[PDB]
């Protein structure tokens, strides 16, 4: 599994819940922002580490990393 | 009691561990357990340079040809090739009596599955004794060796060669004329 | 006291070349796939 | 372990007579050997050096 | 050309210069505390084979130890055999 | 339990339950209970020919007859291509029940019919003293072997070639000799190694 | 599944791919990071690890004595080395035809043997063995050395003996051990051995094992010694009609200084490298009393570091805070030891093409080339691994507070300096040697050889006039017979070394022109460009701007994906990685440049090297074209000869580094979607979906596939070199 972690000068702007083509993020509530928004990554286990999500996220340097790990069965995307 | 004139003893000096000077200016003998087996190995190492010095001497006084090293190859009736094994077997057998037993239960010398003592006394006059009679050989064996090895003689002949002279047949003599002697 | 026969390349030099890389790969083999328990 | 232990017993018993006993010619090596001085002198171009 | 003059005569000088002057100011550097003096806060052995275990006894004025003599002497020593062999090639 | 070097250890799966059992396997074959189960018969047998073998060797030697190691190389006798293939069928006949009887059975007998004792003769605590007699008996021939090698001459006539002799011709005296030296040397300060393993748990 | 293979990561020992497999061969020796790893631990591992390798090093060296003793023919070298060759070991190879063994038997021997270019004879004949029983009982004496050390190694794991963390960490009492006992003690007994046995064997003696007590090497003995008389044991030295291995011209000094070379056998005299152990003896061991140890009078390293901080604050607090950064971590100490080990492995070389020690060593060619070749080529490797240990250090073991404003942070303060300026002087080499050698290129290939720019390197000639070489008529230093060097020196130690550098047959300061300024500067390109790669690579390895948290991934991490631009290769890793193959061009210049410099010298032709050394078409056609005729008619349809096998190892890099171009140019993805074509061949092939993988194949991950690619290039170059190298130089003389 690898390791997702979200920032916190986060503007909750939704591109990287849009770019994740596995469904690992999702946008909780937040009190720290205008939007009032803030990404999350509950579901880490379904991730391959594609990083869509850093390409997606506007600030500068990152509000969200993927940093790799030890690969799994999911995390390697095999299909067969 | 100390090597110096002055000196506040370490600690391997409680008050006693076998027959003790406070001898210990690099400091090894410390570990516990450790110190125990230097202890045993001193003594050993004393008893075998003890049977050498009355060897190479005993040689020497009941005039045998060679000296005590040359002594390694004259000539015997086996004569020198099926002398190693037998060697290796014989001292296997007692030395690994005496370790089985030294590491068990024993934690002092033997020779046969023993605390050997048959016809003598045990007492710490006779163990500071034999502890400093070791030294004083191992000691004399070294000198021996190295006496031998620049004078070439044996030693009684080194000893009354200088109590014919005194003031000369020194160090200094056979460091200095040395192809004299060769 | 210490020579080699005259034969020992023809023994040693299979042996070395075939039988210690079989042991070694099989054994080494069943050591990487067991599964622990 | 059986048949794991009889393929160890015939690889042995095969490759190490192979060694002495595989003298059926070789092609060259084993007791046919070199029946001629064959580049003995001839080390060298310029410097024949044996 | 005496073999015992310049060596024992060195010997002699350089434990004299360690002796009355270069004393104190070997003794400056003595003060590590500075920066080190626990070199190894160890319990055991593997510890004090590495910590100090014996304090050498000087009933001496000044308190020079076995071990400034043996420095001090070995310079002498190094010192008169230079001598001896920058003598020795013919002068 | 007195052990093959005075003051030992046991290795974890040779406790007193064997009969030979003197706690001695330093390279730890015998792992299973299941080739134990095995390694037991091919140490009675493999005993028990050169027993049956080590008679024959002597009074070859003792007799007169040709020299072992050239027993069969001249032969008055018959036929040898086809003699062999007599020393096939009764032998794989035999073996059938061999190793028949040693499945259904418990790890002791053979011979065609059943655990082989027509007399009444001891089936008891004394397997050990003819397992003990054997593992004697196959140092015995290998000794043989080496007196068709180096000296060239058998048993009794180097029997009396060094054993009314002193040891001036013996081992450490001939061709074979500056390698078991070595060996003398080495296998005997092995257990101060052994020791030294297990000085330190 | 959760597989034991392998224990040390248990992460590593999850997944069902066969990453795990190739994995766990390549963190087996990353101590630092496997399950569980505490700091004690970490040390007693390593200490092990080292005990295992002396045991292989010792263990090594027993078997090249064992091979020459048992199937070589040193017994009959000793009798005429500038004849039959040297016998390595002997081949029993069932592939072989008829006229292959008939060619293979060379050297005397009677059977398919092949030619030692090792110098380990003119080593052994040196240093004073003269039979095959030396030999054996030095192989096993060696055997049993690697044994004990073995079972050493055994012992200090066994929980009792384990040293404990605070054993490790000791500077001061390791360095007056190292430096007394390990250098000084082994030099003095090294000049033991010199005195006693090689010296009275190069005179004609068996000084062996027997009557070792009692024959005296030197005729008065030990009196000059004791009464200050040193210069009675230099009289009457061996004259220059001598002859080694025997009695003729025998003179009886053991300790003195000539200089030159033997007149007879083209190497260093045996009493000048007695007195040469003596004296740094006597100087290591009394530079091995500086440090404190459980005494009084030593110093601190500590202490040493605090107070070399500059006053007007030019660094800002010097060394402060070194010392707990040098002795906390490992990266840093390993870097240290491979730079220095790097730059000692060059000098090695360097001064034994110049300054041949052996005996009749110079008259082997082979042993030149492969000897010098070796040697630089390790440099190579062991330098690069120095800057590589350099990023790891940065990346792992640095902490800012503890070094905030020593030296060590000035240099991360202004690394882009350092980059800039290495990039400048790369590029200035670059467009001029390149410049110069394409103009000279052009002005060859038209009719017009004189139009060409041809500099004098008047600098080292200069130095070269400086040292002694009467050719340059400079006249100064030590040319001139009037200066002051010159005539201080006269008496006894210069007339050997002029009479060695005036001579134009030797190695010593060969005569230099135009083409040695062109290669120079090449050289100087190759070593500048490599330290931009490696300084970069290191200082970068915190952060950059295309990157700055590069620190939290480690060192060796694939990419960071196509965003930004998308960044391959950003890893210290992979700079390392583009570092390693300027580090084979480079060494491969120094070498075509040595090997052909000597073909011209050996050959006879001086002229040919100083005439076409200028333009790039010199090179390609009379040093890689010439010189590679016997090398491919190693074997033909017409039969073949001695350097038939250098002629198929030749084919054989090629093959090995043409394959290493597959796994650099073509990367991953493309072989993934591949193998997964291939897993569906098989899942639904009939009669063979009875047999499946147990872990599931994946192609090769990104990091490792540049491993493997740049194995592949770094073998089969230099597999293809040797086999040049030895073909034809054992081809022309040999
Ligand atoms: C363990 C104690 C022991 C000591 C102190 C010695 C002492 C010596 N033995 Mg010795 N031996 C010893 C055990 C044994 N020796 C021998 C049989 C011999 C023989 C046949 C010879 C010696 C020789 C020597 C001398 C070797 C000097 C030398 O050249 O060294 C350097 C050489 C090596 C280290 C090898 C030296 C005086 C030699 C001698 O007498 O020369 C004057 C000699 O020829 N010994 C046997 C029975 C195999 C021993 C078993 O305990
Ligand atoms: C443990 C020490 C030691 C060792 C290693 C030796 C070893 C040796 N002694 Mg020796 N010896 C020793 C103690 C020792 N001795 C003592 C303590 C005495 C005084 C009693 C002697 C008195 C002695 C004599 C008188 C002779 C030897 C001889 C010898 C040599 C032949 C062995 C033999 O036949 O001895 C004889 C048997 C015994 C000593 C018992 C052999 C090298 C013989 C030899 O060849 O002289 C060089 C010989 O003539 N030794
Ligand atoms: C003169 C030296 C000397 C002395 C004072 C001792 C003293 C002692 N030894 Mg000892 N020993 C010695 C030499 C000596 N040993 C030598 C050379 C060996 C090697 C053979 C041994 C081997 C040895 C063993 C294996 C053991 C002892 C033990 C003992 C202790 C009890 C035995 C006893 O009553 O000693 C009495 C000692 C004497 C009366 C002096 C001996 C005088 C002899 C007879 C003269 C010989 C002349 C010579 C042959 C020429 C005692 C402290 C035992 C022990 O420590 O257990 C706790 C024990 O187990 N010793
Ligand atoms: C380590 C150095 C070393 C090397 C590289 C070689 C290399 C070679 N030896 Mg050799 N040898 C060595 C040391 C060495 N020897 C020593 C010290 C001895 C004395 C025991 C011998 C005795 C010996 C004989 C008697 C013969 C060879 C032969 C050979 C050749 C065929 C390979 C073979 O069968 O070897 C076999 C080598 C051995 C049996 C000795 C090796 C013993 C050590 C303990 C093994 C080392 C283990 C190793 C480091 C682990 C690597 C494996 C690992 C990656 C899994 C080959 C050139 C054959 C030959 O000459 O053909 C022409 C041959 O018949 N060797
Ligand atoms: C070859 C026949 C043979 C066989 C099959 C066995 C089998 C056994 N013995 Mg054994 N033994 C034998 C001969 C044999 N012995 C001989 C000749 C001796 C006297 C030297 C002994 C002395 C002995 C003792 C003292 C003990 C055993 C024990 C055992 C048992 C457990 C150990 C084990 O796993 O061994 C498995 C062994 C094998 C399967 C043998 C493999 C053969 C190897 C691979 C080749 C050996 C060749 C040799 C090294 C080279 C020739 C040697 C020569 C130069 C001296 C096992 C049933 C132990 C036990 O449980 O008590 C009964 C025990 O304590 N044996
Ligand atoms: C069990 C092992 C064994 C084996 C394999 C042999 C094998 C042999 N023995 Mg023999 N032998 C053995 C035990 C053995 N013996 C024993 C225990 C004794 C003492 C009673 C003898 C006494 C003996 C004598 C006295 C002679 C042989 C002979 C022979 C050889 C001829 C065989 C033959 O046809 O004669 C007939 C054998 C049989 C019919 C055996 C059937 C049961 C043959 C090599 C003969 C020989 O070597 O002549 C050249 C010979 O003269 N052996
Ligand atoms: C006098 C005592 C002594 C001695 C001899 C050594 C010796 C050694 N220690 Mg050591 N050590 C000591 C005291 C000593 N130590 C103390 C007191 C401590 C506690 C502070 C330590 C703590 C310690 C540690 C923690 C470690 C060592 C290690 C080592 C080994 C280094 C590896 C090696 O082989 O280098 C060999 C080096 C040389 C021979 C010198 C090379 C000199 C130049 C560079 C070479 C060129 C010279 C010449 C041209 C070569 C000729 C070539 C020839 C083939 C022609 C070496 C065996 C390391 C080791 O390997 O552990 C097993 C290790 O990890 N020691
Ligand atoms: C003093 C010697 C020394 C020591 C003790 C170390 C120790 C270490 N290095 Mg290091 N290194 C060294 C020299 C040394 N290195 C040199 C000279 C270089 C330059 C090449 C490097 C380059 C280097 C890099 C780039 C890295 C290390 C890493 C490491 C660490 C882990 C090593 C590991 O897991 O590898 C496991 C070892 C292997 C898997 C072996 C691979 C086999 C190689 C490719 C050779 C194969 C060639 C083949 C045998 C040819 C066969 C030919 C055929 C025809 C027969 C470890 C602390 C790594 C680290 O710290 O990770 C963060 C790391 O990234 N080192
Ligand atoms: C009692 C007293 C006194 C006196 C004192 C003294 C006098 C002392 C001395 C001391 C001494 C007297 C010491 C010495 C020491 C010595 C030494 C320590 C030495 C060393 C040596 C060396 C070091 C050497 C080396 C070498 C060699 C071997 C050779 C050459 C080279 C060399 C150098 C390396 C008086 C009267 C004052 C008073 C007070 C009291
Ligand atoms: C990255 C890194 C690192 C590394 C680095 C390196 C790798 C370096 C190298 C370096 C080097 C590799 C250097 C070199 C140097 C050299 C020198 C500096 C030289 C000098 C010389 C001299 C001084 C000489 C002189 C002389 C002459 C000229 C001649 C005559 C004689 C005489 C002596 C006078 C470390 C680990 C630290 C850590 C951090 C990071
Ligand atoms: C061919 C190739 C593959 C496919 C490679 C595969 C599938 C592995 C091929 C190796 C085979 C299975 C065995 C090779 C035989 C070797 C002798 C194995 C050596 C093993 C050591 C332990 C000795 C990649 O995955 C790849 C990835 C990134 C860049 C380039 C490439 C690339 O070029």
């Amino acid at each position: 599994a690898h390791i997702v972690k979200i920032y916190d000068t986060c503007i909750g702007c939704t591109q990287c819940v849009r770019a994740c083509p596995l469904d690992v993020l999702e946008m909780v509530p937040w009190d720290g922002c205008k939007a009032s928004q803030m990404a999350s990554a509950p579901r880490t286990e379904d991730c391959v580490g594609c990083k869509r999500c850093e390409t997606a996220c506007p600030t500068d340097f990152l509000s969200v990393r993927v940093y790799l790990g030890s690969e799994s069965t999911r995390s390697m995307g095999l299909s067969y | 009691p100390t090597w110096l004139p002055g000196l506040n003893p370490p600690a391997h000096l409680k008050g006693a561990l076998a027959g003790d000077n406070g001898f210990d200016p690099l400091g090894l003998g410390q570990d516990e357990g450790r110190l125990k087996w230097y202890a045993e190995a001193e003594k050993t190492n004393g008893r075998w340079a003890m049977m050498a010095v009355a060897g190479i001497l005993g040689q020497e006084l009941l005039g045998v040809t060679p000296a005590w090293w040359e002594a390694g190859a004259k000539e015997y009736d086996i004569p020198a090739q099926a002398l190693t094994p037998i060697e290796f077997i014989v001292m296997g057998f007692l030395e690994i009596k005496r370790y089985q037993g030294f590491k068990q239960t024993g934690t002092s010398g033997f020779i046969n599955s023993f605390p050997f003592d048959p016809a003598g006394m045990n007492s710490p006059s006779m163990a500071t004794k034999e502890v400093k009679n070791g030294r004083l050989a191992m000691v004399a064996f070294i000198g021996f060796c190295v006496q031998a090895l620049a004078t070439r003689t044996q030693p009684i002949e080194g000893l009354t060669a200088h109590l014919a002279d005194p003031f000369g047949k020194n160090i200094t003599y056979y460091l200095t004329h040395l192809p004299e002697t060769l | 006291p210490f020579v080699p026969p005259s034969w020992a390349p023809s023994v040693f030099v299979p042996l070395t070349g075939l039988v210690l890389p079989a042991i070694a790969m099989a054994t080494l083999f069943v050591y990487i796939e067991k599964e622990a328990p | 372990e059986s048949l794991r232990a009889l393929v160890a017993l015939s690889g042995i018993a095969a490759i190490v007579t192979y060694g002495l006993k595989g003298a059926k010619d070789a092609d060259l090596p084993i007791t046919k050997g070199p029946q001629t001085t064959g580049e003995n002198g001839k080390g060298g171009s310029v410097r024949s050096r044996l | 050309l005496d073999p015992q003059i310049v060596i024992s005569g060195s010997t002699a000088a350089f434990l004299a210069i360690g002796r009355f002057v270069f004393l104190g100011y070997q003794r400056r550097e003595a003060n590590f505390d500075s920066t080190v003096g626990p070199k190894t806060t160890g319990a055991t052995y593997f510890d004090d084979l590495q910590k100090n275990s014996t304090i050498f006894a000087t009933n001496d004025p000044a308190g020079f130890n076995i071990i400034d003599v043996a420095g001090w002497g070995a310079l002498g020593h190094a010192v008169g055999f230079a001598v001896l062999a920058i003598n020795s090639l013919q002068g | 339990r007195p052990m093959w070097y005075p003051g030992a250890t046991a290795p974890a799966h040779l406790d007193g339950s064997m009969l030979g059992d003197y706690g001695f396997d330093p390279l730890r074959l015998g792992v299973n209970k299941d080739n134990l189960k095995w390694f037991r018969e091919a140490e009675l047998t493999n005993g028990r020919w050169a027993m049956a073998a080590v008679v024959g060797i002597l009074f070859t030697d003792a007799v007169g007859l040709p020299k072992f190691w050239t027993a069969g190389a001249e032969k008055y006798a018959l036929d040898n291509q086809t003699l062999a293939l007599i020393e096939v069928a009764v032998f794989a006949v035999l073996e059938g029940k061999r190793y028949e009887i040693y499945k259904k059975t418990g790890e002791t007998g053979f011979l065609s019919f059943a655990p082989f004792d027509p007399m009444g003769m001891k089936s008891e605590e004394m397997k050990l003293k003819e397992l003990k007699n054997g593992r004697l008996a196959m140092l015995a021939f290998l000794g043989f072997c080496s007196q068709a090698a180096v000296y060239g001459k058998g048993p009794i006539e180097t029997l009396q070639l060094h054993l009314a002799d002193p040891g001036h011709n013996n081992i450490y005296t001939s061709s074979v000799g500056p390698e078991t030296a070595v060996t003398v040397a080495v296998l005997c300060v092995l257990p101060m190694i052994i020791e030294a393993t297990k000085t330190l748990n | 599944a959760t597989k034991l293979f392998p224990k040390f990561s248990q992460g590593l020992a999850q997944d069902p791919t066969t990453r795990r497999i190739w994995y766990g061969l390549a963190m087996a020796h990353d101590f630092e990071s496997h399950d569980g790893m505490t700091e004690e631990n970490l040390y007693q591992k390593i200490f092990a690890s080292h005990f295992g390798q002396l045991s292989i090093i010792f263990l090594w060296t027993s078997g090249n004595l064992f091979h020459v003793a048992w199937q070589g023919n040193f017994e009959q070298w000793v009798t005429d080395p500038v004849h039959i060759r040297p016998i390595a070991h002997a081949i029993w190879d069932p592939h072989f035809g008829q006229p292959a063994v008939e060619a293979f038997t060379r050297g005397g021997a009677s059977g398919p043997v092949n030619i030692s270019t090792s110098g380990v004879y003119q080593w052994w004949y040196t240093i004073g063995m003269r039979t095959n029983q030396d030999l054996y009982v030095g192989s096993v004496f060696l055997a049993l050395v690697s044994a004990i050390f073995l079972f050493a190694g055994w012992l200090h794991l066994q929980p009792n003996f384990q040293p404990s963390l605070s054993w490790f960490k000791d500077a001061e009492s390791r360095l007056n051990h190292h430096l007394s006992g390990l250098f000084g003690v082994s030099s003095l007994a090294w000049t033991g051995h010199l005195v006693h046995v090689a010296i009275p064997e190069s005179r004609g003696q068996h000084v062996g094992w027997d009557n070792f007590l009692s024959v005296l090497p030197h005729p008065q003995g030990l009196t000059p010694f004791f009464t200050g008389n040193w210069a009675a044991y230099a009289q009457s030295p061996d004259t220059a009609s001598h002859v080694f291995g025997t009695a003729q011209g025998s003179g009886q000094a053991i300790l003195t200084f000539l200089g030159g070379f033997h007149p007879q056998t083209q190497s260093l005299w045996l009493t000048d490298m007695a007195h040469h152990h003596l004296a740094i003896a006597v100087i290591f061991i009394v530079a091995g009393h500086m440090y404190r140890t459980n005494f009084g009078i030593g110093h601190r390293m500590q202490a040493i570091l605090e107070a070399h901080t500059p006053p007007s604050g030019s660094l800002g607090a010097g060394h402060k805070g070194l010392f707990d950064t040098v002795n906390n971590s490992l990266h840093f100490q390993l870097g240290l030891a491979l730079a220095s080990v790097g730059t000692i492995t060059s000098l090695v070389a360097q001064h034994m093409y110049s300054l041949p020690p052996y005996a009749f060593q110079a008259i082997d060619f082979t042993t030149q080339a492969a000897l010098y070749t070796h040697h630089q080529y390790i440099a190579g490797f062991i330098m690069c691994g120095a800057f590589a240990h350099g990023a790891i250090f940065f990346i792992r073991d640095y902490d800012p507070e503890q070094n905030k404003g020593n030296v060590l942070a000035r240099m991360l303060d202004h690394k882009e300096a350092l980059i800039s300026h290495l990039s400048w002087v790369s590029l200035f080499l670059g467009f001029h040697t390149l410049g110069l050698y394409v103009h000279n290129d052009v002005m060859q290939a038209f009719g017009t050889p004189e139009k060409q720019i041809l500099i004098e390197p008047v600098f080292a000639q200069w130095i070269q006039a400086a040292h002694g070489k009467a050719l340059y008529g400079f006249d100064f230093l030590l040319s001139s017979k009037t200066s002051a060097a010159f005539a201080n020196g006269q008496s006894l130690w210069l007339p050997g070394w002029l009479d060695a550098i005036n001579n134009n047959q030797n190695s010593l300061f060969l005569t230099i022109g135009p083409g040695d300024f062109l290669v120079h500067h090449a050289i100087a390109l190759g070593l500048h460009t490599t330290t931009l790669i490696l300084v970069k690579g290191a200082l970068d390895a915190r952060g950059s701007k295309l990157m700055p948290d590069k620190k939290d991934f480690g060192y060796s991490f694939p990419c960071d994906g196509p965003g930004r631009g998308g960044t391959c290769d950003i890893s210290a890793y992979d700079a390392f990685y583009l570092a390693v193959f300027w580090m084979l061009n480079t060494i491969g210049w120094v070498t075509f440049y040595w090997h052909w410099k000597h073909l011209t010298l050996w050959q006879g032709n001086v002229a040919q090297f100083d005439e076409s050394s200028t333009y790039l078409m010199g090179w390609l056609r009379d040093y890689l074209w010439l010189n590679s005729s016997q090398l491919i008619n190693g074997y033909n349809p017409f039969g073949m000869n001695s350097l038939s096998v250098w002629a198929w190892t030749f084919l054989f890099g090629h093959l090995i580094y043409a394959t290493g171009f597959m796994f650099l140019i073509s990367w991953r993805g493309y072989w993934q979607e591949l193998i997964e074509t291939l897993v569906w061949a098989h899942e639904k092939t009939p009669l063979a979906n009875l047999v499946y993988w147990k872990d599931k194949p994946v192609a090769l991950s990104i990091v490792q596939a540049r491993l493997v690619g740049l194995a592949h290039f770094s073998v089969g170059y230099i597999f293809t070199y040797a086999a040049f190298l030895i073909a034809s130089t054992s081809g022309r003389f040999g």
